[PDB]
């Protein structure tokens, strides 16, 4: 409405969504993690056992 | 009675918001704002005349 | 600052979506890793048995 | 440098950052008096100057000299913030991360401050050790695991009142827990922090989303703190052991996670929740039978699933999980084979409602497998309904839910098969069936009434 | 407090703020909705829309 509730509302909403995306990225990485320890655990599990 | 009159504001959202395409070719602005409870009850007398002031 | 503020909003959107895909491009590539970090992982398991091998 | 970019986003931190740098402290005045000697208070001096725009990392020997030697709450406090602020910029204090990275002694040094002084004083000297400890160049897990076991850090922590000290303090813990070795110590000191994170999700259920008021709702300041919490588990939940383990002994607890799922709107909430269950349930955890077993049967997981795959929210990775989700819970109670978990339930005298006790598929299959002496397991189901109502009362608590089920399980059998009718007068169960009806418990007249009329329909045609 | 939801086309964006004003509503903030991912087109709410039909119907049913 009034100039000074509109700037209120723009950089509280930009806000929202470069802080829900920073920890959108953040699950997406954290999950690059857990991925990575348990595809190399199974991977490595295998070829130890052709190996002993 | 009670859910009826939930559902059908349910549908009246999702409408209002656009849910297809075709809404969306028919009005173009989606606005949002912030309307206190307490007041919640003012904005829904005048339905609007060819806007939809069903809110949440 | 209304008609500033949606072309401001449209660029944060648009951001944030970027910033989501760079992790999605680097999951893959983490994938990636992990068989090739495991395929130097059997290699140095390798040497490693032939080490209480050739001590036997 | 400019460390880690940790702690500079949120909105709690600079809440408390504000109150410290806001306060004035005039150090110079303080040694003259005697609390420190002069080379410190114009180090912090020149330091506050360096971080506004002027000119090292050779300025941070005296505030750890200083910070050691001071028992004075408020310069502690002053510098620790300075060093706090410059740590994770990138405009000013690179210098600073480097002498604390290189050389293992500050970081002893730094960790010595931390637990003296007021709750704030003590919290900005957990964020910088933690700070330095999540970089690459140090690690020490003694710091974590003792900070954890003592008292006053841990204190603030519980305290759930304070959204901005409990939100900055279970963020450093997390973010320790991203690196694989503080795992292990995080999981030994459970007991204490993990009562805790499951009430802020609690409460987080009962206010509302409608508001936007100073406590949890759906706000910037609650966005945060149930992402963090829910982040927390799910990263200890990474290793397999410790997940089985956490659904066993916390199962009550455990079940509301489904609940946030519902009622927020909120893929940061809704996505965490779903992956922390997904990964119990699937089966790199061992006894993931165990633990499907325990959330179908008492919990109701299963059917909770179902709702929620029905309300997709957008971002992929959370229709991912969900669907995956659907699939592990509804596949490991129905494929055991139907007779078995029929008589295993009968056995115990233990029977619940499950999936395919409500099922009409189950029965037709199962009415074979009863003959052996005219249906004479479904005649030991007649036998132990009717001992249920007669010996141990009816109308009291236990009774009563192996009741409804077995009601629930005769009717179906009768309803498939006229040749039962006959085993339930030889027994007496017919009689039984009457008793229930004038019976307390809704559900139980329910079932009842329904097995009234399976016999009846057949008597007369 | 409560996110209010209304739509136009822009035109009667104007007259539409002046009333709206007049009442009581704050933050008044013209948008889309593509800056609210879920709660734009998408597959999610055309999903919504075919719960509430079997909504309408489950109730229909009970009243006969």
């Amino acid at each position: 409405l009034t100039p000074n509730q509109v700037n209120d509302e723009l950089n509280k909403m930009q806000a929202f969504i470069r802080k829900e995306a920073e920890e959108k990225a953040k699950e997406i990485q954290l999950k690059a993690d857990q991925e990575y320890e348990i595809e190399k655990t199974n991977i490595v599990r295998n070829e130890t056992n052709n190996i002993d | 009675d009670s859910w009826f009159q939930d559902v059908t504001r349910e549908k009246a959202i999702f409408e209002i918001l656009n849910k297809s395409n075709y809404d969306t070719n028919r009005k173009i602005l989606i606005a949002e704002g912030w309307i206190p409870r307490d007041e919640l009850a003012t904005l829904q007398a005048r339905l609007g005349e060819m806007i939809a002031r069903l809110g949440i | 600052s209304q008609k500033n503020g949606i072309a401001t909003l449209l660029q944060a959107e648009k951001e944030a979506h970027e910033i989501v895909s760079k992790a999605r491009k680097y999951r893959q590539d983490k994938l990636k890793q992990a068989k090739t970090d495991a395929a130097k992982e059997i290699d140095s398991y390798k040497i490693q048995k032939d080490k209480e091998l050739k001590e036997f | 440098m400019g460390a880690t970019k940790i702690l500079m986003d949120s909105t709690h931190f600079n809440e408390i950052r504000s109150i410290i740098r806001s306060r004035s402290v005039a150090w110079d005045a303080l040694a003259r008096s005697e609390e420190l000697s002069e080379i410190d208070a114009s180090t912090a001096k020149a330091l506050e100057s360096i971080l506004v725009k002027k000119n090292n990392g050779k300025t941070l020997i005296p505030l750890i000299h200083l910070l050691s030697t001071s028992d004075n709450e408020d310069c502690k406090k002053s510098v620790q913030n300075l060093i706090a602020e410059l740590l994770s910029s990138d405009k000013y204090g690179d210098d600073t991360v480097k002498f604390f990275q290189e050389d293992p002694k500050q970081l002893e040094q730094l960790f010595d401050v931390s637990l003296k002084g007021d709750f704030q004083t003590v919290l900005i000297s957990g964020f910088n050790v933690v700070s330095l400890l999540v970089q690459n160049g140090l690690h020490n897990v003694k710091l974590v695991e003792k900070l954890l076991k003592n008292n006053n850090l841990i204190n603030i922590l519980q305290n759930i009142e304070q959204m901005d000290t409990c939100y900055v303090c279970i963020r450093l813990l997390q973010e320790l827990a991203v690196i694989p070795e503080y795992r292990d110590v995080i999981w030994l000191h459970e007991k204490k922090f993990m009562p805790t994170l499951f009430k802020i999700l609690q409460r987080a259920t009962d206010s509302q989303l409608a508001t936007r008021i100073v406590a949890t709702n759906s706000n910037h300041l609650g966005i945060q703190l149930q992402y963090h919490s829910l982040l927390l588990i799910w990263l200890l939940t990474f290793n397999p052991v410790f997940a089985n383990e956490l659904v066993q002994k916390y199962l009550s607890d455990f079940l509301d996670l489904l609940k946030l799922v519902k009622i927020t709107i909120k893929e940061k909430v809704s996505r965490l929740c779903i992956s922390i269950i997904l990964q119990c349930c699937s089966t790199r955890v061992k006894q993931h039978k165990k633990v499907i077993k325990q959330l179908l049967l008492l919990g109701n997981a299963l059917p909770t699933v179902q709702s929620l795959s029905e309300r997709k929210y957008s971002d992929e990775e959370l229709r991912q999980d969900i669907s995956n989700l659907k699939e592990i819970l509804e596949n490991e109670y129905q494929e055991l084979t139907s007779f078995d978990e029929y008589v295993a339930e009968l056995d115990s005298k233990l029977l619940c409602w499950s999936p395919p006790h409500v099922d009409n598929g189950f029965w037709s299959d199962n009415i074979d497998e009863f003959k052996k002496d005219n249906y004479k397991i479904f005649r030991q189901l007649i036998e132990l309904l009717q001992a249920k109502v007669r010996n141990g009362d009816v109308n009291a608590k236990q009774e009563k839910i192996i009741i409804q089920v077995a009601l629930n399980d005769i009717t179906h059998v009768v309803e498939l098969l006229p040749e039962s009718i006959d085993v339930l007068d030889k027994t007496g169960g017919k009689a039984d069936i009457m008793e229930l009806l004038n019976h307390s418990d809704s559900r139980v007249k329910y079932e009842a009434l329904k097995a009234t009329q399976a016999i009846i329909g057949y008597t007369f045609k | 407090m409560a996110l209010v939801q209304f739509y136009i086309p822009q035109e009667i964006s104007r007259d539409s703020a002046y009333t709206l004003g007049q009442l009581g509503l704050v933050q008044f903030r013209d948008l889309n909705s593509k800056v609210r991912a879920f709660q734009r087109t998408f597959v999610n709410e055309i999903r919504r829309l075919d719960n509430v039909e079997r909504q309408y119907r489950y109730f229909y049913s009970l009243l006969k």
